[PDB]
This record gives structure tokens, C-alpha cells and sequence, in this order.
């Protein structure tokens, strides 16, 4: 399987909270954590 | 630069006038700096470092010293200290005592409690006196590399704004500097004041303020063991034990 | 039920101190001796080693007969407590210092002590210096000597770079207090009088250097 | 049997203070205390709060286990006593003050306190500042700017009857209390001292401000 | 939560409202500084709820919502 | 057997937990202790 689902939970679970609380960028999630998180969400 | 200063008293028009040369007043500020003192300890533990690297002594003191077979490191080592502090002491001989030997203790039997090393005459040629294991014992010793001794300021301003020496290496370095320091007191006190000083010095370390202020105190720079103020804590009440109804007409050491 | 991990890293700070294995001056509580001695308890590979500090309540109670394999086994015990040498003289220190420890009474501020009471032949500085004197010239030496200060600046520029962020009173602490240690063990174990009027005149020796 | 409704309205007032919701300062005694865990044991849907504020008469024994729904449950039932935001700090702040109120003696006169032991990280003022510091910069700002002052007379006169009947010194003790509380509640949650020299040297700032 | 414009906007005139008391001949504040609005108490400093710092760049003017509407 | 297996063991530890524990090392270890440890983990 190409998709890590555990890693790719964290990272969706890390953005997705930081998303839920604030409405920012906060300069340690990069592009890349994006793409972890939306790829979790296909996924799943 | 200079800075000139002028007097007049309500008698007369007469002027009398000084000329200060700020150049003292620099000199005063930058030895009351804090980091000029830092930068100048440091400097010379790193002129220490890059001593011993120059003479292939790159293994931490530690490991030199846990090698039991390999004794011509031990006696390179602590010659090459005793040098680096007798050219500090005196900046203008950069070889030590052309001839001198070694001898390496490994046992208690034979140890010395507070002086590792030792220095004595065998009628023919210096011969110094290394205790191993108390070397061992003091390097290998844990340190605390966590606690704070005592800016927040310019710290919060700014958030709003190649050998691995580790920190245990240099204090490893450090250590056997001050260890060599002393041991190069007493060698000084007795290549210049014979052997029966020195055996006296041995038992009675007060000796070194008269016999230091004399010619070093005003020649050469200043001690490492200098830099802070050591003292024991609750020293007071374990010397309690010996005390003297005392009179000292004769306290050269306050 | 008492939690392991807690106990064991209260034993190993506390056994750091008692053995004079490390200079970490942390204010040491009754707690810390409650925890310590109920770990060595509770630990099946430690019941040597707490029965051998558990002695000390009774001073007239000397250490309990171990053979050797005994003795290496708890050695690699402490060992392992404290993940570092080691050797006997370490365990005397320790026994010496639990049951100073453990005889004194409690008291609301810390009482400050010296080495004492480890490893028959009481003596002083001066018989010592005789005798392990000679002991030292029956020794023949091992090297004959019959020098680079090189000023790179550069070299000493990445030095100071590398040497910059170690906190310099940190690391005079560090040297001090273990000259300071090492000297009170070596003059402990030798059975020699330790003169702290003689070290404190060491300092004062310096600080006397210093302002002329 | 108890009036409801009295008991109801005294566990209101009082829990509206020990929850710094309100800066309504009542002079409080213990017959309100008495009256709020009265009619929180009574009530069937306050037990939850009940049974939280009676395990803070002794110190070692901490929170019940709650699981998410009793949590929001119980934070209903404080929002139905206040009917008013609240969230589990406020469940915090009234569980520290009513065991300090509670471990408290009885005694003749108020004793005036602050805020203390809420939300294992002690810190100070400085080491915030620096460390939030950047959590701040780490965020990107969302608005960027890159000014009509009116002076309507009739409609600042409009303004100004509106105003009028406002008691000033009551709009100005709301406010600086106001302030004061949420000050202490954020140097609280932050487990941050909270340094009333500073606070009042801010009052003795503006007092040496207006004299010149 | 949702609109950020009106908060910075509102905090932006209050500023240079007082700005004009204190110097009564400037109308406009600071021609250019940015907004950053905290929801968190992880990145919220205990007394100072408006609060500036400079990015090298400009101005910029930190928000914390949660305490002001505690205030409020 | 050429390889004493257990001094193998300890050096290939001695390195791997140093270079796990701290990225870069220094005179501390020799060429002679990553020849031990590769021999090692080749044997075992």
C-alpha cells in the first residue's frame, strides 16, 4: 500500500485540530502536511 | 582620545586645567565586561585544546587516561600541560624543562590524598609523579550539565525580533588544567625555593601568596582558578570542630 | 502497588549523590530515602544491596559476609542502577553514607557533611607524604623527555565558536567540585585527616592571587 | 423541607463569584455556602456538581473519573444555575475556590485571596513572552491595512443624553474589575505568577500620570 | 470567529482614536500594520491581550479574541 | 570461528547507540570499531 493510513491520520489529525481551533497558517504545518492531510481524507 | 577639564574660583580669571587620557577609562570598561573575561578564559582553554590537538591529542582525556598499556600518551599529556602553563606564566619560553621523567601510579598504596601530581628530585634529574586512577576518577565523574548557575530582556527582545567538543569534553579539559595549575604552584615554589619549601608547601598551602605576590602577582597573568570565588558550603560550622581563641598579628592570608 | 519508575529514578539521583559519582547538587528530602530504600526492597536483583544498606541502622551491625561472586553480582548491579569505575570502595562510600544518613534525625535544613568512616592505620598528611614517597621512588619511570603553541587563528576562532554556548560557570563548578570530591575520597580511603583549612586557604590563596 | 427557590437563588450569586462570571461584589457568608450545597445535593440534575465541590473537603482527594457526556452534561447544568463563555476553566475555577473556601476557618472578617491552583509547568511572565512570543509570529496575520473622527454636535448630544443616566464610577469599576479578573484568570490557566506589584504599580503609573 | 475584518478593523480605529487624543493632529494611525488574531491559550499572553511586535517588515498587531470576549 | 561474535556485539551497540544517541562523533571511536560493528551485523 502506497498510503501510510497511520502517518497520514497524524498529519490529517495535527492540520484538521490546528484548523479547528484557529483560522491561520501557523509556519511549521508545510505544503507537504497538506498533502498528508487531504490524501488522509480521500482515503478514508 | 583626551578630555580636558577646567577650574575657575570666584577670586580672579585664573584657570587651572587637567588633561585625562580616556584610553584608561576603555581599558577599565572593557575589564569590568563580563564577556571580555568569558572570551579571555575561553580563549585559553581553546589555545589548550588546540595544543593538545596539535599534538595528535584529539582523544577525549578520559579515554587518554583509561588506557593503562599506553603510558607515553599520559606523560605527553600532562608535560605538554605543564608547559602551556609555564608559557602563561612566563610568555617567552615556549619549551619546558629540557629533561624530566615520568612515572605513572596505579595503586593507593602509593597515592597521595590532593596532590596528583607530584613532583620530586632523584638526585640525578626531575622525575613527576602521575596518579592514574584519581585522574580517572575525576574525569569520569558525572556533571551537572542541567542546572542554571546565577538577560531575560534581551532574550524576549530577540524572540520579538569541526571536532565535536561536547560540554562534558571541556569540562574534562578544564578540570585537568586546574589539576596541572596546582601542580605547577607547587613545581614553581620548588624549583625557586628549594626542596624543603616545597615539602613544606606540600602540608601548608598558604605559602603560595607569599611566595606567588612576590614576582608573579605583578609579571605575569592571571590564575585560572582565579575567576571565581570558590568557597565550601557551610564551611563555618565543619570547621567548628577547630577553633582557635585566637590572636593573628601576622594574617598574611585574610 | 508503588510505581517502579518513580522509585528507581529517586534511587539512582540519591545513590548518585551518596556514592560521590556525581556532582548534581539537588536538595535531597526523607522522601527520597523512603523511595530509594523501598525500590531497593521491592527489586529482586537489589535485596542484596538493600539488605547490605538496611544494616547500617545499628551501627554495632557491620557489613553481611559476601563471596566473591556475591560481591561482583551486587558490583553489576550498581552498575546497571546507575548505567555508567565502579568497585568496592564505591559501595563502602555508600554504606557510609546511608547509615549517616539514616542514624541522623530528621531536621528542617539540610546538615552538610564530609566523607568519613570508610576503608585501621589512622594518620596525617605528613607520614603519608613520607611513606607513599618512597613507595613512589621504588617505582622506576616509565618515559624520558630530553613545543607547537600554535596561534591559527582561524582554528582558535572555530574552537571559541564551539566552546562559546557551554556556560563557563558551569563548567568551573564542575572542575572544583570534582578536585573537591576526589580529594576528600582519596583522603577518606587513605585514612588521613581531611585539613579543610588547608583547601579553603587553596581559594583563598587565589583570591589573594588575583587583586595584586 | 427547604425553600427551592431561595437556596437556588444563593448558589447562583455565590457560584456566579467563585466563577469570576460576575463582578457583582456581595459580602458572602457561610450561610450562602451552606444554602448553594444544600440545593446542590437536593436538586437530582446538580449531583454531578455536588458530589465535585464536596470532594475538595480533603486535598488528597482529587476529580471524579467524568466521561465526555457527564462533562458536557454537568456543563449544561452550570449554564441552566447561571443562565448566560462556560467551558471546562470555569468547572476549574469553582472547584479550586470552593476548596480553598471550604479548607478555610471560620472567621470574623472577609479574608481577601487570588487566584491560585488551576490548570505542571510553573513558569514566569518573561519566559511566556518569549516562548508564546513566537507561537504569535508563527501565525500569519489575516487583515492588512495599508480616518473619520465625526463631531456631530446634535448627534454627540443624542449620544450624551443616552449616556447620561450611566453612573460613570459604576461603568469605570465594572470595567477595571473586568479587566482585572480576566488578567488573573489567563496569569492562572498559565500556571504563570501573577505579580500584583506590577498590576497596582499600573494604577500608581496613571495616579503620578494626571498630578502633572 | 469567522470574520476577522471586523475585529481588526474595530481594534485598528481604536488605536488611532486614541492615537488623536494623545496627539491631536494626526487623523490616520500608522499608515501600514497587519493584524494577527490568537483563538489559543497555547499562544496567549496572560495580561496583554493587544500586543505588537515588529516582523522586520511592519507592524504587526496581535489579537487575543478569547480574552476580550471573556472581558466583554 | 575468525569472529569472536561477542565483542562483535558490544562495539556494533557502542556505535549504533552513540550514533543513534549523537549524530556525529569524533576521536572518541576508530575505524578499527565501524570495521567491528559491520562485521557484525553482516555475521549476525
Amino acid at each position: 500500500e502506497l498510503i501510510n493510513m497511520r502517518r497520514y491520520r497524524n498529519a490529517a489529525r495535527k492540520l484538521i485540530h490546528h484548523y479547528s481551533l484557529n483560522s491561520t497558517s501557523s509556519t511549521e504545518y508545510k505544503i507537504s502536511d497538506v498533502v498528508m492531510t487531504m490524501i488522509f481524507l480521500l482515503r478514508s | 582620545n583626551k578630555v580636558r577639564t577646567v577650574t575657575e574660583i570666584v577670586n580672579s580669571d585664573e584657570k587651572i586645567q587637567k588633561t585625562y587620557e580616556l584610553a584608561e577609562f576603555d581599558l577599565k570598561n572593557l575589564s569590568s565586561l563580563e564577556s571580555y573575561e568569558t572570551l579571555k578564559i575561553k580563549l585559553a582553554l581553546s589555545k589548550y585544546m588546540a595544543m593538545l590537538s596539535t599534538l595528535e591529542m584529539t582523544q577525549p582525556l578520559l579515554e587518554i587516561f583509561r588506557n593503562k598499556a599506553d603510558t607515553r600518551q599520559i606523560a605527553a599529556v600532562v608535560f605538554s600541560t605543564l608547559a602551556f602553563i609555564h608559557n602563561r606564566f612566563h610568555p617567552l619560553v615556549t619549551n619546558f624543562t629540557n629533561k624530566m621523567e615520568f612515572v605513572v601510579t596505579e595503586t593507593n598504596d602509593t597515592s597521595i590524598p590532593g596532590e596528583p601530581i607530584l613532583f620530586t628530585e632523584n638526585e640525578g634529574v626531575l622525575l613527576c609523579s602521575v596518579d592514574r586512577p584519581s585522574i580517572v576518577k575525576m574525569l569520569s565523574r558525572e556533571f551537572d550539565t542541567e542546572a542554571l548557575v546565577n538577560n531575560c530582556n534581551v532574550r524576549i527582545a530577540k524572540t520579538f525580533g569541526d571536532f565535536s567538543i561536547t560540554e562534558v569534553e571541556a569540562t574534562q579539559y578544564l578540570t585537568l588544567l586546574l589539576t596541572v595549575e596546582h601542580a605547577y604552584l607547587h613545581y614553581y615554589i620548588f624549583k625557586n625555593y628549594g626542596v624543603f619549601e616545597y615539602c613544606k608547601s606540600l602540608t601548608d598551602h598558604s605559602l603560595f601568596t607569599n611566595k606567588l605576590r612576590s614576582t608573579m602577582s605583578t609579571k605575569t597573568s592571571n590564575l585560572l582558578l582565579s575567576k571565581f570565588k570558590f568557597t565550601i558550603e557551610d564551611f563555618d560550622k565543619i570547621n567548628s570542630n577547630s577553633v582557635t581563641s585566637g590572636f593573628n598579628i601576622y594574617n598574611f592570608n585574610k | 502497588l508503588i510505581n517502579m519508575r518513580r522509585y528507581r529514578n529517586a534511587a539512582r539521583k540519591l545513590i548518585h549523590h551518596y556514592s560521590l559519582n556525581s556532582t548534581s547538587s539537588t536538595e535531597y528530602k526523607i522522601s527520597d530515602v523512603v523511595m530509594t530504600m523501598i525500590f531497593l526492597l521491592r527489586s529482586e536483583k537489589y535485596h542484596s544491596l538493600f539488605k547490605l544498606l538496611e544494616t547500617t541502622f545499628d551501627d554495632y551491625t557491620c557489613r553481611p559476609q559476601m563471596t566473591q561472586v556475591q560481591t561482583d553480582t551486587l558490583l553489576d548491579a550498581v552498575r546497571s542502577l546507575l548505567e555508567m569505575t565502579i568497585d568496592l570502595t564505591t559501595v563502602d562510600i555508600m554504606r557510609s553514607s546511608f547509615a549517616r544518613c539514616f542514624n541522623s534525625p530528621i531536621m528542617r535544613y539540610a546538615k552538610i557533611v564530609l566523607l568519613q568512616n570508610v576503608a585501621d592505620k589512622r594518620t596525617t598528611l605528613e607520614e603519608l607524604l613520607i611513606e607513599r614517597g618512597e613507595k613512589i621512588q621504588m617505582l622506576q619511570p616509565q618515559q624520558y623527555i630530553n613545543i607547537p603553541f600554535c596561534d591559527d587563528a582561524e582554528f582558535l576562532n572555530r574552537l571559541l565558536k564551539h566552546i562559546d554556548p557551554y556556560p563557563l560557570s558551569r563548567m568551573y563548578y564542575n572542575a572544583a567540585n570534582t578536585m573537591f570530591y576526589t580529594t576528600m575520597e582519596n583522603y577518606a580511603v587513605s585514612n588521613c585527616k581531611f585539613n579543610i583549612e588547608d583547601y579553603n586557604n587553596i581559594f583563598k590563596v587565589m583570591e589573594n592571587i588575583r587583586k595584586h
